[PDB]
């Protein structure tokens, strides 16, 4: 249920299904929490990335009580953490609000 | 690493809590201490400290480090 | 809220105490204070809101991430961007934040 050109928020039940259907498109997941400074600062930039890279699916997961099980399995220590997946598996990761690093990781995933 | 290991700070680590440099930038690089603990778990429960190596120096002064910021000394 | 007020006052006082400053964008400052308050409320200690934990209770006992965390207390490094050093690009010139601002920012999240 991902929408090209924007960021789609997922939960513990909708994440995997989207990943297991992205095909040749790399999936980026912004793992965040509502009350996190660097995460809030990054929000605008992440939104623009989704608009600039239409060949990439951008998602976001609120690592709260509800999605506790998914966050645990995906693995997150630093908030935010961006997971890059392709072929139903995690192939890249950028921890923290590192735009340049995230960009390089996305460009690495695209190529 | 193991508790009791002698180590030297081999990376630049500027701290502000040293008793003889209170609230002032002080680089611990070059100092030698003893590993006091390696933060991995709390009574069997994994924890996430990102500067897990606790090193003790003179005057009971202690600071936390990443494994790559310190080097074992024989 | 009592906890929130105490947390805001703590942040303002700690910033002045450590010669650090709030983010030029106070919205960043506000969400971190609320996050700290929430943890203090539910856990008894203000665990950092910009870290994810597998065992919160264990973390509270270990205290590494109890605000001000070890990285901040020892190296003045605040990942949450609450206490920024006068050299950080996002660092502003304030060490105070209006309660009104905290309220507006929290409200914008709803
Ligand atoms: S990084 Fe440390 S000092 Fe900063 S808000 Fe989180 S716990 Fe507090």
């Amino acid at each position: 249920e991902a929408i090209v050109g924007k960021v789609t928020e997922v939960n513990k039940d909708t994440f995997w299904p989207i990943v297991k259907a992205a095909g040749d498109k790399p999936v980026v997941l912004d793992m965040f929490t509502q009350w996190c400074g660097p995460s809030k600062a990054m929000a605008p930039k992440y939104e623009k990335l989704a608009e600039e890279y239409l060949d990439v699916i951008f998602l976001k997961l609120d690592c709260n009580q509800e999605n506790k099980t998914l966050a645990k399995e995906l693995g997150i220590r630093v908030v935010p953490t961006f997971k890059i997946l392709k072929e139903n598996s995690v192939v890249g990761e950028v921890t923290g609000a590192k735009y340049d690093k995230l960009l390089e990781a996305i460009q690495a995933a695209r190529s | 690493m193991n508790v009791g290991d002698r180590v030297r700070v081999t990376s630049s680590v500027v701290v502000y809590h040293h008793p003889e440099h209170k609230k002032t930038a002080f680089d611990l690089q070059g100092m030698e201490g003893e590993v006091a603990a390696v933060l991995t778990e709390w009574q069997g429960r994994p924890i996430s400290a990102n500067l897990p190596v606790l090193v003790k120096f003179e005057q009971r002064f202690k600071a936390h480090f990443r494994p790559d910021e310190v080097t074992l000394i024989e | 809220n009592k906890t929130l007020a105490a947390m805001k006052n703590f942040a303002e006082q700690y910033a002045k105490r450590t010669d650090t400053y709030f983010c030029s964008d106070l919205s960043v400052t506000a969400v971190v204070i609320e996050g700290l308050a929430r943890h203090k409320e539910e856990l008894g200690s203000p665990l950092c809101p910009c870290r994810h934990y597998e065992d919160k209770e264990a973390e509270v006992k270990n205290t590494f991430w109890n605000c001000p965390c070890v990285p901040m207390r020892e190296r003045k490094e605040c990942h949450c961007m609450l206490f920024l050093t006068p050299d950080n690009d996002f660092a502003g010139d304030a060490q105070d934040i209006p309660m009104e601002t905290l309220e507006e920012v929290k409200a914008s999240m709803a």
